[PDB]
């Protein structure tokens, strides 16, 4: 057993994180309380110290005369689910008739919405984001017609066979599930849980998935993290014979019962490749506008 | 009272009487993983006194005309000491740290240091300036070990981030003329539980002058910046043959 | 057979709309959450962080867009001259934009609050000297002097062991939230300027440097709210991302 | 009302207002958080916390 | 299929159909067709007065 | 004329929604069920059966594909050999592929929990030997010998009247689950390697086989569970079955 | 898979109908409402001056 | 030997640590397994052809003509259950007509 | 709620949640099972149970 | 970068003029015979 003083006397098995810190409700903005002119030597809340890295406490009565203000100004709109629970796009989808891209009439699409500045830029500001997600799928003519098409979605999970022909024995979907809608119908909306392995999706992993030598070749595996891999998304023309219309999909996201960790600056440069922070080295710009002199507007 | 500080830590002790004040990362400090939150059966080794010391890894020179500096984490230690030799030769690794970043000068120079712990610290390339081609850094430049490395683009942060927001995550400044030493305490911030020492760097530091140091002919021109650092409550998990990187 | 009757609004797709989805994967039970540090709630957590301001915001070159973090300060001829003037809209283009809070201001059309500025002096610790800091609410000009310039909410900043200062930029506003403003009929809602005066001058002694420089940090008080979250100002996408 | 308590958000002190129609509890819609706020955990995360109205560094 | 966004004061006007604006990412937006019912939303009072 | 209105999603036919059906036979009562034994209720069931390990997984034509199930063990120079090794993945292509657990494995993306694979010796009784089995954690590479192969997870297997050993691969993870490991990238997910080395001889007296088998039956524990349905890696179908 | 079966006066858009319609800024707060004299609550009050 | 699947757990082999697992395994359950729909018979209607071109067709109900079902039901001798059937029809470029 | 009696697990020991709008059981959906297992059933089906540490042979 | 493995003190020089190192009490024996070149080698205490 213990019988040494430096074992019985450890703190070597507690768990618990102390934190200095307790959340506290805030349904509405601080209010403001009377303050009048304040005259005293040796207590200052004026000067502080940005030195130490904590942001400055000083309130409006510790500075100026203020007035007793009732602030009712909510703050529910600025929470994490209202933030960040409006569908934007994340993924587009081309199936021409005659094409080099995709003109089997079949495409798979990787899952992964940092291919758009408008929804990376948001979901980028937090390192780590714990969400379910809602899918829908906008389906079109490049003309914006509506067309009697029947489509197939299939969500194809990492490790699932992925289709290689609009005929190919994977779409069975015996497994998989699948989604089959028409482009007069309105567009398909399915809700998504969180699939990572990890606790919670991690936009940026500052390490690489495997072990060994990162040579050349073996250079695009930095910052690929496979726990944000949620798979592939296979969309298809449900027929043997090829499609009478061109088709563009337009598959929109919207996350909800959102969680996130560790904020870090929003991104200033032009995203150039996808799962990259790789930024334009020679065209690097301010994150403001520019004026001609300081002393002037 | 907050000015004089010592920090005491395994057999090391690091003390200071220009501090200002200690910073813990997000208001936790470190702890052991609780058993409601740890996914592997096997036990975990906890050497304590052995590992959990402040360690002294190198010095850089800050001049006029500095751009900053940035170290990668558990990697500057992945190769010092015990802390090293587990890390090899354990697969799993859980534990906080504690920064003091030194950097002494007179009462007659000036300049401030940015010292900030920006969690999966991602390194961008140029891409090649004009943006038109896919590269990556090297492992020298992701993994640049116990020396460090120079950041080429400060304002960026050779990341697409400018270094104006950095303030959000745990920070401190070096402002020469009130405090030589900038303190931070950092939990392990992770999405799991353990995670490999080597392949996986939790966060990394950046020491950045934002005001340029300055000094009239004559004074003391080499201000050295010393790194000072100490692991708590480390954990590791996995033994197998040791694993150089 | 229950007798339903389509009223307008059905089959559309509205992207703020909050409905129920057919789950993919029934009985799918997604991985427990491990306690991760550092969890926001709210983006005012965000919003209440200091950050560097760019107050100026001259050089555009890539060699010196480092020096946008701050500005200079050195010895005077004690005429309280002007040092440094910005305008106070966070989310406005200009200083505030390089600040997280101007940042998410960006993302909101209305904001509410008082706002809160603390300049860090990094001079020698044997240089001192005083600053007028003074914000002009709204419908004055660019007070053309300090004697003008100090009739508006001011603080005296002395250079001592505590380097920096607060400016505690007070909410005054005919109405509860200010818009977004910008040139043209919607500078109504413009919030005023900060401009930074020397009150005496910089002094320093012989052997220390003639020219210090300060940094502007930008945050919000505890009373700043936001409202009608919309789309970013900026896109950071030029093509496509490939 | 027997549904999977398999939402995202599952296991917290924090109470929601959601409408489901389906079991599996990640299909809710995204309701209602609770404004609470820890604006000091980013903003003064200090060890020996200071008064406002003193000086910061003694 | 038509596309109706909400662009609030300060939010990026799009100058083209196929504008980065239109992507939407925090604006609220209508997908409807012509064949659909007639699209309608609910606007609360976002005045500043 | 309940007003109501369609939102997004309808029309649709998605495969995995549970949604109520109409029934083309009212009134109509099943067939009672009789008691038949061997019930499952879950898979885990099925998960927790050891079934035969193809650990030595190297023959391919038809006559001797029956090799496949058994490796051979042999009196040896003494020097710690190594006899055989495998991967530790269950939904990995490879040994496991021959298991019950793998093949269910295979139809989920996730899976999570210890592992545990039992050696039974068809040697003669007169034959006896020690052999050493060890589980290297991910990570580190192929042992190049029993020196290094003992510094992980390991246990002596000692020949006698017990003909097989059990070795238990603990659930040593970073993530609390790990997706199916394959080349390339998503090799992160690696669960290591199983590594079977003489700890002394197989000795053997005289008038008694020189050559004996081992077969491997691999198995999970009670703690293992699996996550994220999805299809199967392999379509048993060239053409249309007629 | 409830059974609903459709009544003529669908897909029209009346204009006095009162009904419910998706509300484009969830968890939006309108700005507090001051007061201010002289509020009419029925056209009557206007029709007795 | 004996036919029985070995008990030895992680505790009676190796020094293991306290872990409280909350994986759920719900997922695994039989409705779960099964209760997705999959292709089971696909029925051609052809205007010229050989197969069906009186435009009707007699489809003997059988799930095992298609692998992906196929497997998964015999990996049970006996299966008692409900169906739901869907019959998605469309022309062989898959568009929609008024038929 | 008085229907048919007529789904393919009536009569069994364990309790579904289930949806259905119409009078034959057997159209409500597939509802939540019960998270019962029985591993041994598979794993140790022997006669004379033998302990886990002791020696399987005697 | 060596010589920070073993017990170490960082001193900082500032209105305090004096810093303490404590030398810990680090032997295998009770007690040290006094070292000197040679085998008396043996109770050497070490190097600061
Ligand atoms: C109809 C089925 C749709 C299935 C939708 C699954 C979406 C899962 C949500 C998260 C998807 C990952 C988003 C991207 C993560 C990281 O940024 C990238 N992987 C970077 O490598
Ligand atoms: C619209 C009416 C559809 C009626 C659907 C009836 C389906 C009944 C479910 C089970 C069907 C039998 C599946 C095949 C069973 C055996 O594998 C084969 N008969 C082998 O001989």
């Amino acid at each position: 057993g213990d019988r040494v003083a430096d074992v019985i006397e450890s703190s070597i098995g507690d768990s618990v994180s102390r934190a200095l810190t307790r959340a506290l409700p805030a349904p509405t903005g601080q209010d403001t309380q009377v303050s009048s002119h304040r005259l005293d030597t040796g207590k200052v809340p004026a000067l502080q110290a940005a030195e130490i890295g904590a942001s400055s406490n000083a309130s409006d009565e510790s500075m100026i005369e203020t007035r007793c203000v009732l602030n009712s100004h909510s703050t529910a709109e600025t929470t994490l689910d209202s933030f960040f629970s409006r569908a934007g796009l994340v993924g587009e989808i081309d199936l021409p008739l005659e094409g080099t891209t995709n003109p089997n009439g079949y495409a798979n699409w990787d899952i992964d919405i940092t291919g758009y500045a408008q929804m990376r830029r948001k979901v980028e500001l937090f390192t780590y984001m714990r969400f379910d997600a809602e899918f829908t799928f906008v389906a079109c003519t490049p003309t914006g017609q509506v067309v009697p098409q029947l489509l197939q979605y299939m969500f194809v999970p990492p490790g699932a066979p992925k289709p290689d022909s609009r005929e190919s024995l994977a779409w069975q979907t015996a497994t998989n599930p699948s989604v089959f809608v028409k482009l007069s119908d309105p567009p398909a909306q399915v809700s998504v849980p969180f699939m990572s392995p990890a606790s919670a999706y991690q936009w940026f992993y500052d390490g690489y998935p495997t072990f060994g030598e990162h040579k050349q070749e073996k250079d695009l595996e930095y910052g690929a993290c496979p726990n944000n891999m949620m798979g592939t998304f296979s969309v298809r023309t449900v027929g043997t014979s090829k499609s009478k219309y061109p088709l563009v999909i337009r598959i929109y996201m919207r996350m909800k019962h959102v969680r996130a960790w560790i904020p870090r600056p929003m991104r200033n440069q032009n995203y150039l490749f996808k799962a990259n922070p790789n930024y334009a080295g020679n065209f690097i710009k301010p994150t403001g506008a520019s004026r001609t002199a300081i002393t002037t507007l | 009272s907050d000015r004089v500080a010592q920090l005491t830590i395994g057999n090391s002790t690091i003390t200071t009487q220009e501090a200002a004040n200690i910073i813990v990362g997000y208001g936790e400090w470190p702890s052991y993983c609780s058993d409601s939150d740890a996914t592997a059966v096997d036990k975990p080794t906890r050497p304590d006194v052995s590992v959990n010391r402040f360690y002294t890894l190198d010095t850089k020179l800050w001049e006029k005309s500095s751009k900053g500096w940035y170290w990668k984490f558990p990697d500057v230690l992945t190769e010092t000491g015990v802390f090293g030799q587990n890390a090899q030769f354990h697969y799993l690794y859980r534990s906080g740290f504690c920064i003091h970043v030194q950097c002494n000068a007179s009462k007659f120079h000036q300049g401030a240091l940015l010292v900030a712990v920006l969690p999966e610290y991602v390194i961008g390339s140029v891409a090649g300036g004009t943006g038109t081609e896919d590269t990556h850094p090297p492992y020298k430049q992701t993994q640049p070990g116990a020396d460090g490395f120079e950041l080429q683009h400060p304002y960026v942060l050779d990341a697409g981030i400018p270094i104006s927001q950095l303030t959000v995550c745990p920070h401190q400044w070096i402002n020469l003329r009130t405090n030589n030493c900038a303190t931070i305490i950092v939990p392990y911030i992770n999405a799991l539980p353990f995670d490999s020492a080597l392949n996986h760097c939790n966060f990394g530091l950046l020491v950045v002058p934002i005001s340029p140091l300055d000094y009239d002919q004559g004074a003391t021109p080499v201000i050295p910046i010393t790194i000072t650092l100490a692991p708590m409550c480390s954990e590791f998990a996995g033994l197998r043959q040791a694993v150089t990187q | 057979g229950f007798p339903t009757e389509l009223k307008p609004g059905t089959n559309q797709f509205l992207t703020t709309d909050d409905g129920v989805s057919a789950p993919i994967l029934p009985n799918f039970h997604p991985t427990p959450c491990i306690h991760i540090p550092g969890e926001v709630r709210n983006l005012l957590e965000l919003c209440q962080v200091e950050t560097i301001l760019e107050v100026n915001n001259v050089p555009t070159n890539a060699t010196s867009l480092m020096e946008r973090l701050r500005f200079p300060v050195s010895a005077q001829a004690g005429k309280g001259e002007l040092c440094a003037v910005f305008r106070a809209d966070p989310g406005r283009s200009g200083p505030w934009q390089s600040t997280l809070l101007g940042q998410l201001c960006g993302y909101y059309t209305q904001w509410s609050g008082s706002l809160e500025v603390t300049f860090m002096f990094t001079g020698s610790f044997m240089a001192t000297g005083k600053m007028l800091i003074a914000y002009t609410p709204p419908g004055g000009p660019l007070p053309k002097d300090r004697a003008t310039a100090m009739l508006g909410t001011h603080v005296i900043w002395d250079f001592g062991l505590q380097s920096s200062v607060t400016l505690v930029i007070p909410w005054i506003s005919n109405t509860h939230y200010r818009a977004h403003a910008r040139d043209g009929v919607f500078d109504y809602y413009t919030t005023g300027l900060v401009s930074i005066w020397y009150q005496t001058n910089y002094v320093v002694p012989i052997g220390a440097p003639n020219t210090a420089y300060i940094i502007a940090l930008a945050a919000a008080q505890k009373n700043f709210t936001m409202k009608l979250c919309k789309d970013a100002s900026d896109i950071l996408q030029t093509g496509t991302i490939q | 009302s027997h549904e999977n308590s398999n939402s995202a958000t599952e296991g917290s002190t924090i109470n929601y207002t959601t409408i489901n129609y389906y079991k599996d509890s990640y299909a809710a819609t995204a309701g209602k958080q609770s404004l609470k706020q820890d604006p000091d955990k980013f903003a003064n995360p200090v060890k020996d916390i200071f008064t406002e109205m003193a000086a910061p560094l003694k």
